[PDB]
RNA sequence: AUGGUGAACUAUGCCUGAAUAGGGUGAAGCCAGAGGAAACUCUGGUGGAGGCUCGUAGCGGUUCUGACGUGCAAAUCGAUC
RNA sequence: GAUGGGGAAGCUCCGUUUCAAAGGCCUGAUUUUAUGCAGGCCACCAUCGAAAGGGAAUCCGGUUAAGAUUCCGGAACCUGGAUAUGGAUUCUUCACGGUAACGUAACUGAAUGUGGAGACGUCGGCGCGAGCCCUGGGAGGAGUUAUCUUUUCUUCUUAACAGCUUAUCACCCCGGAAUUGGUUUAUCCGGAGAUGGGGUCUUAUGGCUGGAAGAGGCCAGCACCUUUGCUGGCUCCGGUGCGCUUGUGACGGCCCGUGAAAAUCCACAGGAAGGAAUAGUUUUCAUGCCAGGUCGUACUGAUAACCGCAGCAGGUCUCCAAGGUGAACAGCCUCUAGUUGAUAGAAUAAUGUAGAUAAGGGAAGUCGGCAAAAUAGAUCCGUAACUUCGGGAUAAGGAUUGGCUCUAAGGGUCGGGUAGUGAGGGCCUUGGUCAGACGUAGACGGCCUUGGUGUCGCUUGCUACAAUUAACGAUCAACUUAGAACUGGUACGGACAAGGGGAAUCUGACUGUCUAAUUAAAACAUAGCAUUGCGAUGGUCAGAAAGUGAUGUUGACGCAAUGUGAUUUCGAUUAACGAGAUUCCCACUGUCCCUAUCUA
């Protein structure tokens, strides 16, 4: 086994950033707070903020990984989408 | 020689302060002004 | 193999070529209920893979391997 | 003294490659081997690292010149040159 | 391995919680061209390192062993 | 030494008591 | 890397743009040594290292200057209409852009003629010793390129002949 | 008497192949490879060798603490003090020449 | 003629590695000393240069009324250079 | 070597970053338009290619019929991750100390910029370290003992890793140098600050300790059908060097030659930010927790394991490398280890092959001194013509060499005092007070001396010739040189090892080079020499022609083609050198007159 990367396991694939979250779900800002308003994701906070985020300090909002996976799969979203395209 | 009046240039100069005029007053340091 | 068994703690098994150490840690402990300690493999001349799969002190290969039904 | 009459430095080439061979080879030989002053530092502690690259040992200052000697007299008279019709130009 | 001279830091450290076995040495030794006299070496075997204390007073070394924790499995020898 | 002057440390020494030697009596003869 | 002029921008087109000499170095198959030559570049916040042709005196650690309105001293760049009669230029430009063409063997120069009224044009003389006129916004480095005096030392041996062409890409030993 | 053999399979006498002689407690001789020996650090401005850093191949200044690596100063870790001394003046008279030359050239202009 | 296959030998370029006793000779530079108005000359050292040299390992081959011819060798060994 | 493109009837070709929309990241309630994403930041092109280049980290002991840095036991380390406690830090929030070089257990950090390491030729001597070699004492075991030998041989070891300590170089502070001084084997260094005193740093390297004696080694005493174990001892202290192998440091020499890259790791500059008071921070300090997949791993590595159709007297890369002789990795003999393999036996004519000897003569032999012989190491003396002044040269030519007993010479480390005052360190002989747990005994130890081993002395402050005789003494060790007696030789480089030399002519300057297997030069190349062309809208080439490719990372001290080939002197001449050619000379000899004998 060769030397891992120090920046890919624990706290820093635990947690995903709110920028990171909406890019991976593909949709706005507006929709990804109603859709975790609608599932009950809540913000969550590292015990280690700086390796959860390269070492930054910079105040930021942090989800669970497997909470936006889990997200990713809401037919609301699919329902948002079909809204778009009839408007 | 050309290699040191080569620096000269830009930095200080004596006979330009000297040429400035004002020589107490700088001694005393009276012109102070921020950059950057 | 059966000295190693005897006298190492030691279980010597043929496993499948494409089984790696932790399938073989898994599979023994799901089929004899034991606890393992360290797996070492081999690719035999003739084309197989043999494991030494030593157990912990909790346990005695002897009696496991008389369990099994070889000895 | 002097453990050869004629040949100096030439004594490494032995018999070999002919006199008048040797004679051209000597002088840019002992221009080249030779240890020169510094100009930035005033002490003789220049020497040839390459042919043309020149550096001193103390001040640690490496200068462009001559391929066997620290200047030619080209370089020389293109300094002066240079020199003289820059201030004629501020003059 | 680590020689640790404090008695205290022994002490801490044979009542540190990762510290299960202890292991007391005897040495036949001579004091500067002297009688042959008794060295007793500590050895607390932690999970990185094993740390051993050298003692050359025999009743010192006694006491020390009496002060010694009841828990901590000593080997002697 | 340097230069070869002295075959081994006798003459090295015996070279030095003399050499003091010269210079003791010019200072007492320009004295 | 080759060795070029710096990129013509208007920093040397109107002032002057001055650099540091890093490191002055042996190219292989070159006679004349190259000086490493650092700059900061106007745009972003970056040092952008140069790779000029060496001329005789320069040295570590001086500042060279580049540009229209800059000193008339060795190792300095300028374009050939802001020097005077008679001065002595390396690595010449042939015309605005080239990045230096004439004079870059060791020990060789171009020399200053003469400019010319109806537009901006100067005239040279070649090492060979041709008259040429190139565009007076050509760029030159003031001074005779070092490492002069390098052909007269005889060679004396066959392996001294290997060690220089097997480096360059003449075929040696000749054949035919 | 005892001879030994390389106890990697490289068998040339190659730059990271080099071995050291070593008597055992079973009392045999015995070949030890030895890594490649560390460089000391330069200071990025003169290239001497800054002191008061360890000497370790590139890869273990991951391991040793920050004390190892710099000194207390600015630019501790990276140039030799002579350096820092010499920036700290010419950045100072700098800023000097920069005030006398702002002044002079504000009374030039106004006098011109 | 058409279409294919070879640089495991051999030839050469390039990249990255590796190997090469013990002696003779004694260049520049340097130290001390002596004669010459100077130039220079001379003595004793020091130093350790050279597509120098004797000569191993190595590389190659001017060769032999040597062993030899279906020989041990489809090219060898010894000697020699 | 794809993609993007462009060619090609096409199989496919060109090219390796372009004439490509080649993809990541930050912020947001972007305040109204009420369920449709807005505002910004940054630039570069795959991939393959090294089991000898670069590179995270493991050692010792034991164990098998066959495994081993992989198993077993013990002891470590690396990487990634989650995290807690202690420590540190903070009410002057993100540490103090040091004039300084810098120190330490820590002592927050995003973008962005920058630096270091990785990362580098060859040769020479000098210094240092490691293994080996040699050697002394002592504690064991074995051999020899006809006579002698306090004797000959052998064991006496210490890993990775960890803590403390340890250095040339380098740097800092004080001070200001000519009567210049310091200083290397090697001549460099100092007003850009020498000598000197005091410091700081890297840890190659060594030392002490932990690992670790419990391991390993060498011995003695024990049982007894045994598939078997036990008990005691010792395992210590030194020396040496132009030694050998190797690593390394600081230097010097050489180049018209200047002697990889990338992954990767660290640091610096900067400061988006975050962070404490009946409470925070710091996982670059310590400790604690978890985990480490895949494939190779047996054996040979060659006169029996591969290639030559073989089980071929051939070839094929590399590592380790004991004693003597000796200049020596030569030849010869020996120790450790290995082998004793090659179809055998009996005879001994000639001939053959290999190796030798030989009266007298000495090239008379033969196309032709072919082959053999003779010479040969080292020390001292001595050395011509010619010469490009460097050579020729070991020119030529002489003397000497054993053994033994002596003589002379060549070194290192430590040594300054009592005449004199008074205190300081340690088991303080004996003598004095306080005063230590365990199994009649009771150490060590927390306190003191004017004494002791005119009141010795181990220490500083100092007057007094500090030494211008340390011009000498105590102690330690290596092998070299020179010379002189004596002495045996039919011999002294006694085997081995090991130039024949010279006088003229022809030829090529030289070092070099190709004909694998009948042709190694007078031919090829070579530095030098001269001429000719080319300034980019160019030259030379490749190509039938081209949005023609290269030279080209190129620019006249360059590129290329020609012809001659060192150099000097007057087409001739020329030193040095040659597995080049020719004629002689000395020496030598079975080439010969003329054969004969011996060994395998
Ligand atoms: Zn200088
Ligand atoms: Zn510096």
């Amino acid at each position: 086994m060769r030397i891992k990367k120090k920046n890919t396991r624990g706290n820093a694939r635990n947690f995903i950033t709110r920028s990171q979250a909406v890019r991976k779900l593909q949709v706005s800002l507006a929709d990804f707070r109603r859709l975790c308003i609608f599932k009950g994701i809540y913000p969550r906070e590292p015990r280690n903020k700086k390796k959860a985020n390269k070492g930054s300090t910079a105040p930021t909002t942090f989800y669970y990984a497997k909470d936006i996976q889990y997200l990713m799969h809401e037919p609301v979203l699919a329902k948002f989408r079909e809204h778009k395209t009839f408007a | 020689i050309e290699a040191a009046s080569l620096g000269k240039e830009s930095l200080f100069n004596l006979k330009t302060a000297e040429k400035t005029g004002i020589l107490n007053d700088l001694a005393k340091g009276k012109k102070r002004m921020i950059f950057t | 193999a059966m000295k190693k068994v005897e006298d190492g703690n030691i279980l010597v098994f043929q496993v499948s070529m494409k089984a790696n150490k932790y399938q073989i840690k898994k599979a023994v402990k799901e089929l004899y209920e034991v606890d393992v300690l360290k797996v070492n493999t081999l690719v035999r001349p003739n084309g197989t893979k043999k494991a030494y799969v030593r157990l912990t002190a909790d346990y005695d290969a002897l009696d496991i391997a008389n369990r099994i039904g070889y000895i | 003294a002097k453990r050869t009459k004629k040949v100096g430095i030439t004594g490494k080439y032995g018999v070999r490659y002919g006199s008048s061979l040797r004679r051209q080879v000597k002088k840019l030989e002992i221009q080249q081997h030779a240890r020169y002053d510094c100009s930035f530092c005033g002490k003789k502690t220049v020497k040839r690292g390459a042919a043309g690259i020149w550096t001193c040992s103390c001040c640690k200052k490496t200068v462009a010149g001559g391929a066997y000697t620290v200047s030619t007299a080209a370089a020389a008279t293109v300094r002066s040159t240079i020199r003289r019709l820059r201030e004629m130009v501020e003059a | 391995a680590r020689e640790i001279t404090d008695i205290k830091q022994f002490l801490e450290l044979t009542r540190r919680a990762d510290v299960k076995t202890a292991t007391v040495k005897i040495n036949k030794k001579l004091n500067k061209a002297g009688k042959p006299f008794r060295q007793t070496k500590f050895k607390v075997r932690g999970s990185s390192s094993l740390y051993t204390l050298v003692i050359n007073d025999a009743g010192k070394a006694k006491k020390l062993i009496q002060s010694l924790p009841p828990t901590l499995k000593v080997n002697r020898l | 030494s340097k230069g070869n002057a002295f075959k081994h440390k006798r003459a090295l020494v015996e070279h030095i008591i003399q050499a003091k030697a010269d210079a003791q009596r010019e200072k007492a003869l320009n004295e | 890397g080759a060795a070029k002029l710096r990129t013509l921008d208007y920093a040397e087109r109107h002032g002057y743009i001055r650099g540091i000499v890093k490191q002055i170095v042996h190219d292989s198959g070159r006679g004349a040594p190259l000086a490493k030559v650092v700059f900061r570049d106007p745009y972003k916040y970056r040092l952008r290292e140069e790779i000029f042709i060496a001329n005789e005196g320069v040295h570590t650690g001086q500042f060279i200057y580049a540009g229209k309105k800059a000193s008339l001293n060795v190792g300095n760049v300028l374009p050939l209409g802001s020097v005077p009669e008679g001065t002595i230029v390396s690595n010449v430009e042939e015309k605005p852009g080239d990045r230096g063409a004439l004079a870059r063997a060791s020990g060789n120069y171009v020399i200053i003629i003469g400019h010319n009224p109806d537009e901006n044009k100067t005239r040279v003389r070649l090492p060979s010793g041709a008259k040429k006129v190139i565009s007076s916004d050509a760029r030159g480095v003031i001074g005779v390129i070092a490492g002069g005096g390098r052909v007269d030392k005889p060679l004396l041996k066959a392996g001294r002949a290997f060690h220089k062409y097997r480096l360059k890409r003449n075929s040696w030993p000749k054949t035919r | 008497a005892q001879r030994v053999t390389f106890r990697r399979r490289n068998p040339y006498n190659t730059r990271s192949n080099k071995i050291k002689v070593v008597k055992t407690p079973g009392g045999i001789l015995r070949a030890q490879h030895v890594k490649k020996l560390a460089t000391r650090p330069k200071c990025g401005d003169c290239g001497s060798a800054l002191q008061g850093i360890s000497t370790l191949r590139p890869r273990q200044y991951a391991t040793v603490s920050k004390t190892h690596k710099t000194v207390s100063r600015a630019y501790g870790g990276s140039r030799c003090a002579n350096c820092v001394k010499e920036r700290i003046i010419r950045a100072f008279l700098i800023e000097e020449q920069k005030i006398v030359k702002k002044v002079v050239k504000e009374q030039t202009e106004a006098a011109k």
